[PDB]
């Protein structure tokens, strides 16, 4: 016998203050304890389980589906955390082609891993014996059990232990470990493919692990979360939007989880309207109306469905591009290539929540995005093309309160164009008319007033109802801005009035801010000045709005 | 040569922090540092069986292009028990002259308790989530932990008996991976000292904090007042008034009597210029009943004033400033906000660690987004502080500058 080298254990403990399990085991037919004493015995002749005496305490439940199945559910919760076996589900944008990808079985491995022997007395499991007339055969698990834990974790680490050295050094292949798969890509010719396959094999088979020669099931295209693999492209599994005559929350929830997913290779997808109707529902089973919104985005979705679109994998040598389309009410497109009309991937960003915004903001946050998502998977910032001029996003950063940045880029024309749609004036205007603005209401009735004095001599106060000190604080200004000139000085106390325009929206939540948006917009120059209220401050006037 | 037992806090578990996304370079440099590092018995490859993490990446020094590793111990320094302590030199702040050593390969001679090794797990991550990520933990006192100061203190004042016998006149501080050495001397004896110090320590950045000073409230000088400087003034009287008790602006309110135009030239009144000049004789004192509490966090507070100029306060509690200044240094940050914020972050922080000896807590005036993806890489320093983010431009920006 070809002596096998000895796969290192993994020492295993049980969470701090805690013990090994102690579940009854249910009791069994005749015809299920034969079957798992035949299985049972054929495992231990194979050495995966060992018989055990009356001293170990511990226990755990086996059913048989024949098929053993021990569930391990109570041992799961009183184990140790382990590292994750995985950070994150690859994206196939990020495969580099290969002339050859080949698929290795090693499940075989996986019962051939050692356990750690101090831990294996809290695998033990006991068959019911026949009519319960005798002890019940009491076993223990010598390799990594199915559905324990730790199993595929401490799988993957032994398997990758004993890559280690192969991969090495055979740099001109690549080899990666998925479940009990392992795919082996290279672009040597098929003959050195193939050779160097065997010498795998042989390696695997050091350590006594062994890999079917039979032909394998898995070939091209692999399907694999989702996804359609191809020799020279990937794509979604095919996306099929169902004509219902109406639509439950079930239908909208599908809907829209069909549509996101599919929106990472087809361009232009929107799931807005049909997300507002799920709006607050938490019932799974209420059937909600369309929209007509919803019904002319499903449209605009079916026409972008129609027809299949495959994304190219990643070539290293060219450069990483990403282009972003805005597409209305808070809606983002981009698409990411490193070839003109061969898209590499595609996908969308959605606002956050917020009562006021403005496109420069989202634009900046779906930038960031793309670049997250762009060193996740191809491990560097892509060179993007933004529907905005230089000029605008220089005015815009030298002339924000806050710090901000975007990676290089240029400018591409493509509208809507991202564009600043007022700027307000850093000095008071001469000749402009100075409107004095306040507004005032009751706490308990909530009627207030809101109004301006001028320079000018120019007055007006109005009455209102069901109102607030903001709104009427708002409306104030309003009312400055629907009464004057192109060019005007306002003047105010509400620090709560600056503090959402020195945001600079040019959108907002409240209907109000949406009418100064307008007015503002309108406007060839604003000066907005802030004062202390009640200081005495002459033509500010707390008193005219407060009658 | 001999390990000290080292735990963490009761009740506390070791950090399991989420390790972000790297560059394919800065994930090869740290490959090629790692591999080294494991070659020299610093780290060693850890199994699955090890839960805990936290994040690595990698910078570029001052004035070198070889990469460094860098690790956010942050987790793991809060959660690791207080080692005690010495108190702060209080005179370090008043020298002319300070230089900042990095001490931090000395570290690597002392081995690390071996039942706290599996605490500093970190890993090297894959792109594309291809394999879990290369996987080490610390065999010797990792750089950046809060434990490895206080572990080599004994050895630090060993090595540093000589010198501190030589010259009494220089005064020596340690935080985290630094030595500050602060002197009187001339920019070039104190350069020469400073390669006696390294070459001294070798076989076991020019400050100036003569030159910083607290800045006050100043109001302008003018001969002519319009409408809008006098309401800016009362604006920012008013403001100060907060701050320092009897500031008084009845008298200039009165000279905005009327609704006047904002360009409107105003003569002032006797009246309003001597309370003008009271306040400014109120604005020359210092602010009234302002201390320190070593058991409170510092909150450090940074306005963007446009051009490269930044302006910063350090205090503990509201309008009660311990440190206030401006940084307007440009340093191939001229277009980059980010670039210049991290700069700012890092100057004021170092300021802090000279004055009390400990990170202040940041207020930065940036989405969460933009920085977090940024920062890094414009970071230079060993240590990284606390931050937050304000979503809503404050007022006072303007009476700062
Ligand atoms: C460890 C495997 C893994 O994590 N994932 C996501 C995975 C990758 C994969 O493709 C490759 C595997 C090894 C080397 C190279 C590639 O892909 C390069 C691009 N490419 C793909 C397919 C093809 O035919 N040629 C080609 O050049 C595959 C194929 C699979 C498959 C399955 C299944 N079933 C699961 C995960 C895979």
């Amino acid at each position: 016998m070809v002596p096998i080298s000895p796969i290192e254990t993994v020492p295993v403990k049980l969470k701090p203050g805690m013990d090994g399990p102690k579940v009854k085991q249910w009791p069994l037919t005749e015809e299920k304890i034969k079957a798992l004493v035949e299985i049972c015995t054929e495992m231990e002749k194979e050495g995966k389980i060992s018989k055990i005496g009356p001293e170990n305490p511990y226990n755990t439940p086996v059913f048989a589906i024949w098929r053993k199945l021990v569930d391990f559910r109570e041992l799961n919760k009183r184990t140790q955390d382990f590292w994750e076996v995985q950070l994150g589900i690859p994206h196939p944008a990020g495969l580099k082609k290969n002339k050859s990808v080949t698929v290795l079985d090693v499940g075989d491995a996986y019962f051939s891993v050692p356990l750690d022997e101090d831990f294996r007395k809290y695998t033990a499991f006991t068959i019911p014996s026949i009519n319960n007339e005798t002890p019940g055969i009491r076993y223990q698990y010598n390799v990594l059990p199915q559905g324990w834990k730790g199993s595929p974790a401490i799988f993957q680490s032994s398997m990758t232990k004993i890559l280690e050295p192969f991969a090495a050094q055979n740099p001109d292949i690549v080899i990666c470990q998925y479940m009990d798969d392992l795919y082996v890509g290279s672009d040597l010719e098929i003959g050195q493919h193939r050779t160097k396959i065997e010498e795998l094999r042989q390696h695997l088979l050091r350590w006594g692990l062994t890999t079917p020669d039979k032909k394998h099931q898995k070939e091209p295209p692999f399907l694999w979360m989702g996804y359609e693999l191809h020799p020279d492209k990937w794509t979604v599994q095919p996306i099929v939007l169902p004509e219902k005559d109406s639509w439950t929350v079930n239908d909208i929830q599908k809907l829209v989880g069909k549509l996101n997913w599919a929106s990472q290779i087809y361009p232009g997808i929107k799931v807005r309207q049909l997300s507002k109707l799920l709006r607050g529902t938490k019932a799974l089973t209420e059937v909600i109306p369309l929209t007509e919104e919803a019904e002319l985005e499903l449209a605009e979705n079916r026409e972008i469905l129609k027809e299949p679109v495959h994304g190219v994998y990643y070539d290293p040598s060219k450069d990483l591009i990403a282009e972003i389309q805005k597409q209305g009410q808070g809606q983002w497109t981009y698409q990411i290539y490193q070839e003109p009309f061969k898209n590499l991937k595609t996908g969308k960003y959605a606002r956050m929540r917020g009562a006021h915004t403005n496109d420069v903001k989202q634009l900046t946050e779906a930038v960031q995005k793309i670049t997250t998502e762009s060193i996740v998977i191809w491990g560097k910032t892509p060179k993007f093309k933004l529907p905005i001029q230089k000029e605008t996003w220089e005015t815009w950063w030298t002339e924000y309160w806050q710090a901000t940045w975007i990676p290089e880029w240029e400018f591409v024309n493509t509208p809507p164009l991202v564009k600043l749609w007022y700027q307000l004036e850093k000095e008071p205007i001469v000749g402009a008319e100075t409107f004095y603005v306040d507004g005032a209401a009751n706490r308990e009735t909530k009627l207030g007033k809101a109004g301006y004095v001028t320079n000018k001599g120019r007055q007006k106060v109005v009455p209102l109802t069901n109102t607030t000190n903001q709104k009427t604080e708002l409306q104030a200004i309003y009312l400055a801005l629907q009464d004057s000139g192109l060019e005007v000085n306002i003047v105010t106390d509400s620090q709560y009035a600056l503090g959402i325009i020195q945001a600079q929206p040019d959108k907002s939540e409240s209907e109000l801010v949406n009418q100064i948006i307008e007015q503002l917009i309108k406007k060839e120059k604003v000066y907005l000045a802030w004062v202390p209220a009640h200081k005495g401050i002459g033509g500010n006037e707390q008193v005219d709005k407060l009658v | 040569i001999e390990t000290v037992p080292v735990k963490l806090k009761p009740g506390m578990d070791g950090p399991k922090v989420k390790q972000w996304p790297l560059t394919e370079e800065k994930i090869k440099a740290l490959v090629e540092i790692c591999t080294e590092m494991e070659k020299e018995g610093k780290i060693s490859k850890i199994g699955p069986e090890n839960p805990y993490n936290t994040p690595v990446f990698a910078i570029k020094k001052k004035d070198s292009t070889k990469w460094r590793k860098l690790v956010d111990f942050r987790e793991l320094n809060k959660r690791t028990q207080d080692f005690w302590g010495i108190p702060h030199p209080a005179g370090l702040k008043k020298k002319k002259s300070v230089t900042v050593l990095d001490v931090g390969d000395a570290y690597f001679s002392v081995p690390l308790d071996e039942d706290f090794r599996k605490y500093t797990a970190f890993t090297i991550p894959s792109i594309n989530n291809e394999t879990p990520g290369i996987r080490y933990q610390y065999n010797v006192l990792p750089q950046g932990w809060k434990g490895s100061p206080a572990i080599f203190q004994s050895s630090m004042t060993k090595i540093l008996e000589p010198f501190k016998k030589q010259n009494p006149d220089i005064v020596i501080y340690q935080y985290m991976d630094d030595l500050y050495v602060g002197s009187d001397l001339e920019i070039g004896q104190h350069r020469t000292k400073i390669e006696e110090l390294r070459q001294h320590l070798l076989r076991w950045y020019e400050l100036h904090p003569d030159k910083w000073t607290v800045q006050p409230i100043v109001l302008p000088e003018k001969d002519s007042w319009t409408v809008n400087d006098i309401q800016k003034l009362v604006g920012k009287l008013n403001w100060a008034s907060q701050i320092y008790p009897g500031i008084k602006v009845r008298q200039l309110s009165k000279l905005l009597r009327g609704t006047k135009a904002l360009t409107e030239v105003i003569p002032l009144t006797e009246e309003a210029e001597l309370e003008l000049a009271e306040n400014r004789e109120i604005l020359k004192e210092p602010v009234h009943g302002v201390y320190y509490d070593p058991s409170k966090d510092l909150i450090a507070e940074i306005q963007k004033q446009g051009q490269g100029q930044w302006t910063y306060q350090i205090y503990q509690e509201p309008f009660k400033n311990l440190k206030t200044g401006k940084y307007a240094r440009m340093r191939g940050a001229h277009t980059n906000d980010v670039k210049q914020l991290t700069e700012a972050v890092q100057k004021i922080t170092t300021e802090s660690i000279v004055i009390w000896g400990k990170t202040p807590k940041f207020k930065l005036p940036i989405q969460k987004e933009t920085w977090e993806t940024w920062w890094t890489e414009y970071w230079q320093a060993t240590w990284i502080p606390e931050w937050e983010f304000v979503n809503t431009p404050p007022l006072v920006k303007l009476w700062y500058q």
